[PDB]
């Protein structure tokens, strides 16, 4: 399978690329999040959704909406990425370094990640669970336009690169690929067709 | 709009055309009777939209259909109520006044009508210009402008990656008619002074002139930036084009003049206000007085001297000197002015104010006979 | 309708009333109107309920510190001024600036502000400052000096540019809010 694996793993380009597409559609739906240690009549659930136009989070200090994202310019609708500098995840998290009142648990480690943008105004979040938390980051890295920190992200590259290679190789089966590709036949130099073109 | 569509309608007594036959309901409908339920719509919205003005001003002749046709004498009478409700309204219930910008939206990038265009923006009552570009970021892609906020973007009069400029314009007064000879009360104008407004202007503070530190003043140029906006604020639409732009200058006397005028209106706005008010904390006299006794950053008496009322500004200008006459004109009724103020400062005068108040009299005074003297007026 | 006095104190070695009447010009960067008055209000809203704004103009001279000990009372909060970028502005407002305004009313909120923050990390200024053996006050300086007076917010804005400007004051009005 080595001339086939070369064949196969050559041929990334749109693989990863589905992948973040797929993980940018999750941040522009988007869902409630939750904010910093929802305790004293604090909203656990509120919105921020990557922008129709991509350019805008509708993040804002909405309510406890089991449905999910009210659609509206959020309590904070602005979120330019020209300026986002990163997300601080895990314990990097300011929100995570919190020792007053504001101290997250260790319960939130995993749920731990602060967009970096202006430099001292984190978006101190919380995730509620691991996987939702790599999609969030992952699209967000997305944004950056770097690679997918989900588990289940290489998960879905791996499958889907096996899926289609398997999805190709039907035409040579009963026939080998030669590790070195077989040999370009010597095209007859003259352009000459004899028959017309097409 | 509902007008709109009413206006179409007559007042005449028949079901005449299908076609304004609605869907929503379908009986025998009779023109008169139509007219009759949208004016009651209309003068609904009105009054939950504050515009009483068009509630009476149609309530009017909705009372006149009633009795020259139906004699609907219960609703004339009801109707009536309401127009005195509207009225009452009108004299108690203060109104605020909306921020207004002129949108340049440039881009090849925006659609046809969206590029290279002034849209006049009513936005609303108390905006912050940095709040409204806000959601001009959310209303369109690639959030990013010009600092070009006098000249437009020619760049990106055809570029893509749209770009934008803004600013609070003014709100140019509205005409009250038959008004302008009458001293009518308050309620007419500050419903006036941001409400059918179509023309508009942006400042353009500039320096034509010798830019010295003290003086800022032989350079003060406005080139104020004056609009014709295609329809009325208020009207169908909240934003607008502007239907016709049109830059201006302002000389450093003509800025001169500008400038103690806004102090002046100023000075007689908040004696004013002040007059016909008795709930009113003083702050702002001592604000107003305060600042003025000092010419205290710059001397902006001693600015002007110096400008404009002095010999050089004369060199500078010799046959068109009849103007800093006008700034001695323009001082020399501030002190007038400044006089109400000093009347409504003693009969709201206090304790710590006495010192403020002593100072008031003594320098203002002072500068009475001073402009009587030195700056060369001929007080009244 | 409510309306709120505030004495601002700062030295005028740093021309804060620009910023100031920038600010009650609203004006696009760089096109204000700096004039004759002092103490410049307006009424601007932040949330729900406009306010008369009132921004007293005490210069940097202290002389005035006559009739400022009558500004203090009866001012619902004061804004103190410093640079970032002016060393001297720092020292002359924990000496003079800083306690006589806290001293003078030691029950209000105090709002202590870093001008020329857009300098306070311009390369050329800040190498003349180094020249000058005059050190930048930096984010955490004022940090210190706020948690040593306990000031109701420390900030660090723009008056040229205006930044953080408009934020600066909707907290100043919020403030009371």
């Amino acid at each position: 399978s080595r001339p086939i694996l070369e064949l196969k793993e050559k041929i990334q380009p749109e693989i990863l690329e589905l992948i973040k597409q797929q993980r940018l559609n999750r941040l522009v739906e988007g869902t409630c999040f939750r904010k910093l240690n929802a305790r004293r009549r604090q909203d656990k659930f509120w919105y921020c959704r990557l922008s129709p136009n991509h350019k805008v989070l509708h993040y804002g200090d909405l309510e406890e909406s089991p449905q999910g994202e009210v659609p509206h310019d959020s309590l904070q609708d602005k979120l330019p990425v020209a300026d986002i500098k990163a997300v601080v995840t895990g314990k990097d998290c300011p929100h995570m370094k919190e020792k007053g009142a504001l101290k997250q648990n260790k319960e939130v480690l995993e749920l731990a990640f602060s967009i970096l943008y202006d430099s001292n105004c984190q978006l101190n979040f919380i995730a509620p669970d691991k996987h939702e938390y790599c999609i969030w980051t992952d699209g967000l890295n997305a944004l950056l336009g770097k690679d997918m920190m989900s588990d289940l992200t290489r998960n879905d590259l791996d499958t889907l690169l096996s899926m289609e290679i398997k999805l190709r190789l039907l035409d040579l089966e009963n026939i080998q690929i030669p590790d070195a590709p077989p040999p370009i036949p010597k095209e007859p130099s003259n352009y000459d067709f004899v028959y017309d073109c097409n | 709009t509902l007008l709109l569509h009413a206006e179409l309608l007559q007042w005449s007594d028949k079901p005449c055309v299908p076609h304004l036959l609605q869907r929503d309901s379908y009986y025998v409908y009779t023109q008169q009777e139509l007219k009759e339920k949208l004016y009651q719509e209309i003068i609904s919205y009105f009054d939950k939209g504050k515009m009483w003005e068009k509630a009476i001003k149609l309530s009017k002749e909705l009372a006149e259909t009633y009795e020259s046709k139906v004699f609907d004498y219960e609703g004339l009478g009801n109707l009536l109520k309401k127009r005195a409700s509207f009225y009452e309204n009108i004299i108690k219930a203060m109104r605020p006044q909306p921020e207004y910008f002129a949108v340049g939206y440039y881009g090849q990038g925006f659609p046809s009508f969206l590029r290279n265009k002034i849209f006049i923006y009513r936005g609303k009552e108390y905006e912050r210009r940095e709040d409204f570009s806000l959601r001009l970021l959310t209303q369109f892609p690639n959030a990013e402008k010009m600092t070009s906020t006098t000249p437009p973007g020619e760049d990106i009069k055809s570029s893509p990656k749209q770009y934008m400029q803004c600013f609070t314009v003014k709100p140019v007064m509205s005409l009250p008619p038959s008004y302008k000879d009458k001293p009518v009360p308050e309620q007419i104008l500050n419903y006036y002074r941001a409400n059918e407004v179509q023309q508009f202007r942006y400042s353009r503070p500039f320096r034509k002139g010798e830019k010295d530190p003290d003086n800022e003043f032989a350079t003060m140029w406005i080139e104020r930036t004056t609009y014709t906006t295609a329809y009325t604020f208020p009207g169908i639409l909240k934003w607008f084009e502007v239907k016709q732009i049109s830059t201006e200058e302002i000389s450093p006397l003509e800025n001169a003049i500008e400038t103690m005028e806004l102090t002046n209106e100023r000075i007689s706005n908040c004696v004013q206000q002040h007059a016909w008010d008795r709930s009113l904390s003083v702050h702002p006299l001592s604000m107003l007085l305060s600042g003025i006794v000092d010419p205290a950053v710059m001397g902006g008496f001693s600015n002007y001297e110096k400008a404009f009322f002095t010999e050089k500004y004369l060199q500078e200008h010799p046959e068109d000197q009849e103007k800093v006459e006008l700034l001695k004109r323009l001082i020399a009724l501030q002190m007038p002015l400044l006089t109400e103020g000093i009347r409504i400062h003693g009969e709201k005068l206090t304790e710590q104010l006495k010192p403020l108040h002593e100072r008031l009299s003594s320098c203002f005074r002072e500068l009475k006979e001073k402009v009587e003297k030195h700056y060369g007026v001929i007080t009244l | 309708m409510q309306a709120i006095k505030c004495v601002v104190v700062g030295d005028g070695a740093v021309a804060k009333t620009c910023l100031l009447i920038s600010y009650t010009t609203n004006a696009f960067p760089g096109e204000y109107i700096p004039t004759v008055f002092d103490n410049y209000s307006a009424n601007v809203m932040v949330d729900g309920k406009p306010v008369n704004l009132g921004l007293w103009d005490t210069a940097g001279q202290e002389d005035y510190d006559r009739l400022r000990p009558l500004s203090y009372p009866q001012t619902d909060v004061f804004l103190i001024c410093f640079s970032l970028v002016s060393p001297a502005s720092f020292e002359n407002v924990r000496a003079k600036w800083y306690p006589e305004v806290r001293h003078h009313c030691p029950n209000t909120p105090i709002i202590l502000v870093g001008t020329k923050l857009d300098l306070r990390d311009d390369k050329d200024t800040i190498e003349k400052l180094k020249e000058k053996k005059l050190t930048p006050i930096t984010y955490p300086q004022g940090l210190a000096m706020a948690k040593e007076i306990g000031a109701v917010k420390y900030l660090e804005c723009s008056a040229l540019t205006q930044r953080g400007l408009k934020t600066v004051f909707d907290e100043a009005i919020r403030a009371v809010l």
